[PDB]
């Protein structure tokens, strides 16, 4: 179970009937699917990449300046020109000096002057941008079932099946050993908005920096740096790093703005990073609405025997999972394979099973098995693995785990969750209207208010609320709604 | 020559980001720039409150705005 | 990392100097960046002038302030 | 949980150069650190001229 | 002629010897010898250890990283001050000789 490894985990139930679970697999997330009558699955968005995508506007951060050529004239003796004024990769600025007589002009006044440099770029300071084409983008969903084995992060699980997800590419029937199969109906362009998603790349060979980022396109084309495409010998807008001063009667001096890397790095304040692995430009954030069918699945090893209740040994002691569930690892020593009689009691004279098993029917295989996850109610509990027992005081609360699921559900509703109301499955007057009440709200609040900043999100909203206070017409006093909207919605 | 920040953008995120506990607090530390260097102006905004305004509700809308306007 | 500019000092200068011609005009390109690229919100500013309390002196002292708030 | 990554903020030269808008420049001729702007008060006696 | 100088500032940090100590949540927040030199930057933090990195328990796994923040060559923002002992004001005077 890879979902145990990371914090951002989601549990999705499956009732008798509900077999086509529409998930929203979020990158750096992991969803544990449970179902009554079906073995539990772990489905997650693993990677989002495209091998060598079409690179957009490059940029130059540190300017290379050489062959500085300056010419000056008198005011009325044919203003200054150069052959390098019109050459490529050259930055020039026409100006007027103050010609005296040591510079040898017949008249005083404003004699014209111009300075030109071969404004090339410094090596390996290119701020290269990249965009994902939906025709060649690859989502990656690795599905691992709860086999009862445990595999760490250094190792890869055997039964962990992987499918690639492009547009030449629909839904995968993964052979899940003897568990049956699973279907993964994913959608390509309805994940990350690839039109307004630019992969910024600095020098990847620089060690102590992130390799790539994920910036907005309208942000990306509104940079005031020198820009070009691949193979262009020269730059466009090369004069946005090269500065001149006033002249002193003969020469105007050229002053570079040096490197502008840190200006860019401050300007990415709150941008999700992205990874570069050779040809692959992975993302580290993203989401995808993969509908996962539980259709071919069946509980593996129902036909297996029951293990000896005496011969259970803890390979690993129980502990809190971080997700208010209990994980453990047993080892059976007798005849394999067999089924593990896992039950948990309430410690109130119960003899009552309260083990909400995350992995249903835990089985010991001939080469592994024993990793059991379950959810428990709060208080003292004894988890019986056969006759093997262990005390457990669950640290959660009665409404604390419900409040935890709402603390999940709120932070789920980020811009990932603004789109992700399809995390259930066709709620009708619950979820389909849940799309309607929030898409026209968040969408209109993405047309305007997208490109405004946290300062006006925290001040212009309160200012419009204060204009709600200072309102003449009591019927028009429903502009106080902007307090409830603009101080809460776009403030997380 | 100016690159705008991603105060504007703010696409997504469940991966890793640059400075999420400082993007909002760059401006707050800049306010500390207009206070710690300008303690005489820290006293100059007191006379705004008790000697001029007499408009208790709108006093905060004067003080905070005149601090945040200072870049 | 924080650095405020040398707008505080602006000490001397009758020789050669930096981009003072385009130093104050950094902000004059920023605010016009808030206008030309957010035209819907730029036309949202008109709904304070001729609809809310349009007291003569406190029109512009709200308008230019609110436009220059956004960094 | 294993490697808290550390990130340089790169060069901050241009960052500082944006903070020098309105500064008077200063030349360095090797040893000397010249100023290009300043002021002084002098007294000019022309009684010893002709 | 070469006055005193003040605070310098390095505009491009030269990071080196980047080591990260991490521990399971109740397994002793790890000391590092790299914290105790100057020109070193360290920061304590609470990650979330799993069994994917070979622990016994979960929760708030203690973690700390350290570097040696050197400087890059000729990337110093050297400030100076004036001592009026060696300051020189040069005044050249030129009459009108007709030339
Ligand atoms: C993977 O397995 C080895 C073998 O015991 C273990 O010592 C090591 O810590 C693991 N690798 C990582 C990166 O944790």
């Amino acid at each position: 179970s890879r979902c145990t490894h990371l914090e951002n985990r989601d549990f999705v139930t499956g009732t008798q009937g509900t077999t086509r679970v529409t998930l929203v697999l979020e990158l750096g997330g992991c969803v544990t699917i449970t179902a009554e009558g079906k073995p539990s699955m772990d489905v997650w968005l693993d990677a989002i990449y495209q091998e060598n995508p079409a690179q957009t506007r490059e940029y130059c951060l540190h300017a290379k300046l050489s062959d500085t050529k300056v010419a000056a004239r008198c005011p009325t003796m044919g203003p200054a020109t150069l052959a390098e004024e019109h050459q490529g990769g050259t930055v020039c600025k026409r100006d007027q000096s103050d010609r005296g007589w040591g510079n040898h002009c017949g008249l005083f006044g404003k004699g014209s002057i111009v300075a030109c440099v071969k404004a090339a770029c410094e090596a390996k300071k290119k701020a290269t941008g990249h965009v994902y084409d939906a025709n060649k983008i690859v989502y990656t969903v690795k599905v691992e079932p709860h086999t009862g084995d445990y595999v760490a992060a250094n190792e890869t699980h055997s039964g962990r099946k992987t499918a690639s997800f492009t547009v030449s590419s629909e839904k995968t029937i993964l052979t899940m050993g003897e568990y049956g199969d699973v279907s993964l109906l994913c959608r390509v362009a309805s994940g990350v908005d690839l039109a307004q998603t630019v992969i910024l790349e600095l020098d990847k060979t620089v060690e102590h920096l992130p390799t790539a980022w994920q910036v907005h396109r309208d942000w990306f084309n509104d940079l005031a740096l020198p820009w070009k495409h691949e193979g262009a010998r020269n730059w466009n807008n090369a004069e946005r790093l090269v500065e001149f001063g006033a002249p002193h009667a003969v020469k105007m001096d050229v002053y570079n703005l040096g490197d502008q890397t840190g200006v860019l790095l401050k300007a990415l304040a709150g941008v999700p990073v992205a990874h570069i692995e050779g040809t692959k430009y992975h993302l580290k954030s993203g989401h995808v609405t993969c509908e996962v069918g539980l259709e071919k699945l069946k509980m593996k090893g129902l036909t297996y025997t029951m293990c000896d209740k005496t011969k259970f040994t803890w390979k690993r002691a129980p502990t809190d999972s971080g997700h208010d569930t209990v994980v453990m690892e047993v080892t059976f020593s007798g005849t394999k394979p067999c089924r593990i009689p896992v039950r948990a009691v309430a410690h109130g004279s119960p003899d009552v099973n309260v083990a909400m098993l995350i992995t249903p029917n835990p089985t010991i295989e001939n080469n592994g098995g024993g990793f059991i996850e379950m959810q428990l109610p709060p208080g003292d509990n004894i988890i019986y693995v056969g006759e093997l027992s262990y005390q457990w005081f669950q640290k959660g609360s009665s409404i604390g785990r419900v409040f935890q699921k709402t603390k999940k559900g709120i932070e789920r509703l980020t811009v990932i969750g603004e789109h992700a109301w399809d995390f259930g499955s066709a709620g009708g007057f619950l979820s389909s209207i849940g799309k309607a009440l929030h898409t026209v709200l968040g969408g209109a609040f993405n047309s305007i208010f997208g490109g405004v900043g946290f300062l006006p999100k925290l001040l212009l909203g309160v200012a419009l609320a204060w204009l709600g206070l200072n309102m003449r017409n009591p019927t028009m006093s429903m502009s106080f709604l902007l307090a409830g909207v603009l101080v809460l919605a776009m403030t997380l | 020559v100016l690159i705008p920040s991603h105060a504007q953008g703010e696409l997504t995120g469940r991966g890793h980001k640059w400075l999420e506990g400082d993007s909002l607090r760059t401006h707050l530390t800049r306010v500390e720039g207009w206070v710690w260097k300008n303690r005489l102006l820290a006293l100059a905004m007191v006379t705004v409150v008790w000697l001029t305004l007499e408009s208790v509700v709108t006093r905060v809308a004067v003080l905070v705005v005149l601090l945040c306007l200072a870049p």
